């Protein structure tokens, strides 16, 4: 619910894993259409490579299971 | 051990959990990942961190959450 | 955080030290059957402190007649939330033991099961359950 995540921009980039539960969750939300629209540009193949990209300062925020 | 059955474990082909998506050169949506392999018949059971959600519960039967 | 664990030696061994630990639970429930089937010594000691009327157990804890109460996590979090003395669960997140959930009982092999399961999953997906949590199970000193 943070305004940065509600107002997508190049400043704060966020992504998930392609073809996962988070993709379905954001695609099925009418209120979060822009969320999925921004997400679609930067999804990752796997969780491990997404974590590696986040640690190496290539991706800002990574949404995944707790 | 508890249910008295033998098993053969294999990994998913494309490294994705699976969401139904429109198949190329067609208009219908088809499943992929472990979802697609379970529905098609290549796999008989998914033992993996698969998130329970409404979209998957329509085609797949979910056990009690572990 | 005097205990720090359900399987602690204080509970598994009531007579390990100090005079007997005064911990009990409301009988005829899932917790009592779980304790009976798992920890025989726990259950045999708990028979002495057969509490009732969880509000009364809470007030007995406040007065000092009891030092530990074993019960359901969903109701214990709410009871801690609306507490003037702000009683605390053993571990920061309570370290929920034997994690299960609240369900809608049905007759065996019924018809409504699939539709109600899908409807509940839809409600969880659309965030209505989170709204109900915020509007019904909020606490004062829970944050
Ligand atoms: C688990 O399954 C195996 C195989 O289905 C059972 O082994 C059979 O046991 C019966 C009698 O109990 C024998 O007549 C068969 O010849 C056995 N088959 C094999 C391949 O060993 C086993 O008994 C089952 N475990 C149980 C029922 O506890
Ligand atoms: C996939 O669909 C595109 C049309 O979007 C088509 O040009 C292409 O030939 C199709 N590929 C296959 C393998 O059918
Ligand atoms: C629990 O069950 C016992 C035996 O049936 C009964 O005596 C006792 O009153 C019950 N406790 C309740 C209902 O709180
Ligand atoms: N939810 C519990 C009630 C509380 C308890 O007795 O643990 C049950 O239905 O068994």
């Amino acid at each position: 619910n943070d305004p940065r995540l509600r107002n997508p921009s190049d400043k704060f980039i966020y992504a998930t894993v392609k073809q996962s539960s988070v993709d379905i969750y954001f695609r099925r939300q009418v209120e979060l259409s822009t969320m999925y629209r921004h997400m679609e540009k930067h999804n990752y193949e796997s969780a491990a490579e997404a974590i590696q990209a986040v640690r190496d300062n290539k991706l800002h925020a990574f949404i995944w299971d707790s | 051990r508890t249910m008295n059955f033998t098993y053969e474990v294999h990994l998913v082909a494309d490294g994705k959990f699976g969401t139904q998506e429109r198949v190329n050169n067609s208009n219908k949506k088809e499943w992929n990942g472990m979802m697609g392999e379970l529905l098609s018949g290549q796999a008989d059971m998914i033992v993996a961190p698969l998130t329970i959600n409404n979209e998957r519960a329509q085609y797949i039967e979910f056990s009690k959450p572990f | 955080d005097t205990v720090s664990g359900l399987s602690d030696k204080k509970f598994q061994r009531p007579q390990d030290q100090y005079p007997p630990f005064r911990f009990g639970t409301v009988p005829n429930g899932s917790t009592e059957r779980n304790i009976r089937s798992n920890y025989r010594d726990m259950h045999t000691h708990m028979v002495k402190f057969n509490q009732r009327s969880v509000e009364d157990a809470l007030t007995s804890l406040k007065m000092g007649k009891l030092d530990a109460f074993i019960y359901d996590a969903a109701v214990l979090n709410y009871m801690a939330g609306k507490d003037e003395g702000c009683k605390l669960v053993t571990i920061g997140s309570g370290k929920v033991f034997a994690t299960t959930g609240y369900g809608i009982a049905m007759q065996k092999d019924s018809h409504w099961k699939r539709a109600i399961d899908l409807a509940l999953l839809q409600l969880l997906g659309d965030g209505e359950t989170q709204k109900l949590e915020t509007v019904w199970l909020s606490g004062i000193c829970q944050n």
